[PDB]
């Protein structure tokens, strides 16, 4: 479903993994093999997909960790009504429960429409969180 | 005729030596094999056998001085061990624990024959590991590329499988978890000596050196405990439970206080390195030690402290001026069991 | 008439060596004294000069690898590493013993630290105190055969064939006590956790002498690591200071993390170790985390017949993963005093321009 | 497949078990145990009975099942090990002796005056004005060399007389046997060596006090000739006409290579034990490992040579007490 | 307690003003090779010994160049004598390496007087004129090299074919040496045989060709320990009768040292060469100068590891001398010693 086990010896770069309860993307991976330290160990460095914090952790080569399931969707945001974010959802209803990305980046989407630039708004679905970050 | 100068140079007249001088004499086997008499001829045989005999005499003097009854305790020191007529420091390297000499040092620790122990990080790791898996015999000429592919580590001519280090980790991680917790709740300040005592308590094996060391209240000091597999395993454990602190100043106070409040001191050092200098610096506080015996294979021509002769320690006050230290240039694995068989094993029932 | 069988042993038939075989040549002095050619001819002379030449080639390979520019697009993790030093294409560890600072090699090591030619420094407790003392009092020459009683009566300590008066250590205490007082005050009033590396970096800022190794080490942000810092004159000073202002704490677990992370996050690593002891095994243990080092050079006068670690050949470190399988480590069986200045005169000195 | 175990002193003090435990103790103790095994194999091979070439070999000594070469350096005769080597020569436990010049005369000089103990740190000047010579940590009065000249000169006169009147061709081995006969002391090595027909070889006999004595003597009664070509055929034919060979070398230098070259003529030796403190990093022959002699045919490719890195004065008495002393009866 | 403070801190005395400070070479001035080698004297442990050896050799060279103003009858030699006579001794393995080129430079230009070596050091030099020597490793296995017929000397490799070319060169010569013994009344000694072989080799790259061309005696007490002994043994089965006398060379080397104004010694290694030269110099109550370069230690009581001070005990070196020993491999320090001495004085040896 939204989260499934996987042996972290089989992970690769540019994957996804739950690091300290965060759906992070792996940017560095290494293995220390077996020797005087005791067992083969994996050193993982990951970057959060929502906030941008860096996390680091260490695996024993045989045990398992949770890989999250991410759903990719691009919604219809065409037209600004009443000054709000009138997301044209295909569910037949309209709601503003989705807020803008924190800071001035969220303002970058609405102000460019008056300049005649189209944006492919993408809403990212996580294992337990519903926030829109990815822009393309 | 032959020139007079050559004859005057080759053939001079000597001066007679005092009758106090001892003649060179060996041991003849026409009288049979008497092992006690064979080992006493070493004193009058030759170059290093004489040094071995003098070492035997020095250690015997240490032992005889120790057993004299004591006439106070200065218990302000963090020590539960009483005071005797002579305090003995025993220092050794790490490669001597991986060999059979481990069974000799333990004999001295089980019977309260020494007072202070000094070693390095490997000398604890290997001693604890040997209670979980054994060590084998190899050769000096084995190639490392083929050894690594089969997961075997080499130490001199000894072989250690990789799996021996897999068990140790499994035995160590639960203990470390119990050591951080006591650091947060009970406010326990950890030092290397306390950690070594805790590990010796936990191993619970009568064949281990540190089990008897903690059972008999014999302090063990090691200034650099993070240089080895123990430090490697501590490094990986801190990723899950951070916040471990090991302090090295209280250990310095404890070891320097042992020499200051001692009636008499003696040193037995096997090898060189940090264990030799650390004990010498500890004994410098009381203006030097009274007896000293060195056994190491280093040479002095490179200016190293390991290869230093016993005469330098007199120059900077580590050994008293009116003492006669002895050094033997030999491998410890060949001369330590023979030294113990003539000094400590003979006076065995007097240590009860 | 000689026995036939005995004639089959002395005159045994041989094989033919491969064409890629180097012959043996010396330097011909009939052409004059050309020092560069004289030093290059060591590679084919014989027993130890061949090892010297191979060490020169290994260090040159290290230097060529280091100078390669990075893509400068990498993440270059600085928060996970806790380092202010930018990353290069090759990280170099330099390890040395205490007695090498009491000699003139101190003016050879500093030249490498002043010009950002190394990355990590590893030494012992004596190698710091002697360097700091040399900035206050000088050191004299002597003899290997000198009686200890007469030296002790006059208060002169001997290190090999070097002499050090006691007044050199009396000047150290006066300079050192206020720094310790400030350190203890900051430990409580500002919440500072002290480690041996931080303490070493602190003492180099106070000597304020451009002739000091650890002044340039702290000026260029080069970490210096020393596990057993309490084995020397500085340890006695701390012991005596603890009776007036107790509370100083040095932690050795953080330095292990720092030195290990210096090797985990490295593109390539090389080792140069002069002597043996704890520094050699410390650097090897640090390099074990990344499955070994790519280049290595050893210079010491220790033999392996007693199963020691100092006398271990470079092929033993391959067995437990300290050095990589496909590497070519070199060891020179010689005194560092005679060899290190000649090694630096050929590498790190012909490329002075490229390091600016 | 052999574990590492020390000796447990809780069983008491048993010297035989303590010496046996060295085989599994560690670094050089293992080498000592292997050397004990090699020497025991030599001894058991020698005692086997055979089931004729005295003319070809120029040797009146009878043949056995294993010929043993014993080589030693000069400074080991000034020590107490002299009293051990003699024990092997008195009971016919070896076959060939190889030494240097200084290792010969110090055995004769010890029959006239003793040697005393000293220290390694004695200054040379005061020793020179007092007429004391230092060898390591041993002291020899110069007066001991004044006793040697008086005893030696008439022997040289007789040798010169017999060279001219009787047509005697002198070689170092013949001279050593002649000197051993004349001392007539049962505590001397070379008295027992000549009494039991054991050849002693010394390629360079003029490097010592014998050379000085001959040089001074030649100014009055000249004509002494010492040939070395004849002395080489004897040692080569000893190795050529042997059923089995074994080597025991204490130290290095001329004697080591001289024994190895002789054993090369039979395509190598079958057993070999080395005891010296030299290192091989400088390319010297003295410090060469036993695997280097296999390369040029001095040792057979299927043998198991052993080297011990220790002082001989500490190891040789323990080695003899474990191998030769336990087979005393079989050598009667 | 104040007693501990009385141990760590003690009052000291002032050193004499004639004390040299420790200082290395500063690389901020660039690489100046002449000044880099001069800074070894005040650098440390063995570099100081190197500097002292340089000074000793320079003193020998300066003493030799002082003009004289002599009895050949007693010495039985043709070489004229100078203000200083120099003995040069070396071991066998130093000729198998590149140091063989440095010795020939001194022999070619009459910079030394007497040569002392072993049997291998004579045959290796002549073999090198027929076939070369290659480079190997210290850890090559024995039986693998034996199957391919390669002999190992340290980290050097020698094919056996080299010894098959040597024998072919040697057998015709030996025959002649027998004939002259039975017809012309020739009395052979090792030095005369070495001179004859050096004359026969006729190669300007050989040490002994220049030694015989300049009338430099070479001594070797044990000439039968090596390949020459093997060839002589195999040759004596069909042409018996060869005799080598060692007493006459003992006379010659001793008379070379008795009738000398001043003596100097340079020895590379140990063994019989060191004792032989020292015993030769004992007959004049010692030598004025001495420099040692070897890697032996003294804890085993050996003569090779003996310090220069022990030679003073039995009169091998004068009491008022300053002998020097350098603890290093000769292959690394001999070319550097010749770069500073014997080479800056080239113009004075024409
Ligand atoms: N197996 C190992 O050697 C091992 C294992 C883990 C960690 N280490 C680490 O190695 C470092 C160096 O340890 P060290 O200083 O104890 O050893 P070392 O080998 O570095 O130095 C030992 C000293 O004693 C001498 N010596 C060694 N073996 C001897 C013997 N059998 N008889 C006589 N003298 C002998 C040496 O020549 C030298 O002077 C330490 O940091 C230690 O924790 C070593
Ligand atoms: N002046 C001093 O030596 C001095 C001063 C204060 C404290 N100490 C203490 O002494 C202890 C031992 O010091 P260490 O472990 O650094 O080394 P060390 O003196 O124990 O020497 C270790 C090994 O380094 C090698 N070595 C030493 N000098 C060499 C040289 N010139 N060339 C080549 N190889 C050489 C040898 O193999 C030697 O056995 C340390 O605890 C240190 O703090 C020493
Ligand atoms: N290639 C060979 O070595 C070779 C070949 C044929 C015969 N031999 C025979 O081998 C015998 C033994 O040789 P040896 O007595 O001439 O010497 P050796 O090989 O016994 O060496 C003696 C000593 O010289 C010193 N030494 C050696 N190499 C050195 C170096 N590179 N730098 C500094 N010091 C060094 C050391 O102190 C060493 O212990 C001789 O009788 C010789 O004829 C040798
Ligand atoms: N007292 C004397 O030594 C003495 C006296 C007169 C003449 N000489 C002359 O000196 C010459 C050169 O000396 P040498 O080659 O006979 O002996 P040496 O002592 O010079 O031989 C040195 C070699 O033997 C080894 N060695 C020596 N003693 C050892 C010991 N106790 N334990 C282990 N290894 C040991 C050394 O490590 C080295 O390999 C000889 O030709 C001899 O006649 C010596």
């Amino acid at each position: 479903s939204a989260t499934f086990p996987m042996q972290c010896s089989a992970l690769r770069k540019n994957g996804f993994v739950v690091l300290k309860g965060r759906p992070c993307k792996i940017v560095e991976m290494s293995t220390s093999k077996t020797g005087k330290h005791g067992h083969a160990k994996v050193h993982l460095v990951g970057i959060d997909i929502f906030t941008g914090k860096k996390y680091e952790d260490i695996c024993p080569s045989t045990h398992n960790m949770d890989v999250p399931n991410i759903k990719r969707n691009d919604f219809q945001l065409i037209g600004i009504q009443d000054g709000y974010l009138s997301l044209l959802q295909d569910s037949g209803e309209v709601r503003e429960d989705l807020r803008l990305p924190e800071g001035d980046l969220g303002k970058e989407i609405e102000q460019k429409y008056d300049c005649g630039e189209e944006i492919l708004i993408t809403v990212l679905s996580a294992m337990t969180e519903e926030a829109a970050v990815a822009i393309k | 005729e032959a020139p007079a100068g050559a004859l005057a140079a080759v053939l001079k007249h000597s001066s007679t030596l005092p009758p106090e001088s001892t003649q060179v004499r060996g041991y003849d086997f026409n009288r049979g094999v008497n092992y006690r008499a064979l080992l006493e001829a070493f004193g009058t045989t030759g170059f290093q056998a004489t040094n071995f005999g003098r070492a035997v005499q020095q250690v015997n003097a240490m032992i005889e001085k120790k057993l004299e009854p004591l006439s106070q305790h200065a218990d302000l020191t963090q020590s539960r061990r009483p005071l005797t007529s002579c305090t003995i420091f025993l220092g050794y390297t790490s490669n001597l624990i991986s060999s059979g000499i481990r069974e000799t040092i333990r004999y001295l620790v089980q019977h309260n024959m020494v007072d202070v122990l000094v070693t390095t990080a490997g000398g604890v790791e290997e001693d604890l590991i040997k209670c979980l898996a054994p060590t084998y015999l190899g050769e000096f000429s084995l190639r490392g590329k083929e050894l690594r592919e089969n997961g075997i580590n080499r130490i001199g001519n000894l072989l250690v499988p990789n799996e021996n280090y897999c068990k140790f980790e499994d035995w160590l991680m639960p203990i470390l978890d119990q050591m951080v917790m006591e650091q947060n709740t009970e406010g326990v300040k950890w030092t290397p000596s306390k950690m070594i005592a805790r590990l010796g308590k936990e191993i619970n094996n009568p064949e281990s050196v540190y089990y008897w060391a903690q059972k008999n209240h014999i302090p063990v000091f090691s200034p650099a405990l993070t240089d080895g597999s123990l430090g490697d395993m501590i490094f990986f454990h801190s990723y899950k439970n951070p916040g471990l602190v090991l302090d090295i100043v209280e250990d310095l106070r404890l070891i320097n206080t042992q020499a200051i409040f001692a009636k008499c001191t003696g040193m037995i050092i096997l090898g060189g390195g940090v264990v030799k200098h650390h004990i010498a610096n500890a004994n410098l506080m009381r203006n030097g030690a009274d007896y000293a015996v060195y056994i190491n294979t280093a040479q002095e021509f490179d200016g190293s402290d390991s290869g230093a002769r016993p005469d330098e320690a007199v120059s900077w006050g580590a050994i008293r001026v009116d003492a006669q230290p002895v050094k033997v240039y030999a491998d410890a694995s060949l001369v330590f069991p023979l030294l113990v068989a003539e000094t400590f094993a003979q006076k065995m029932d007097a240590f009860m």
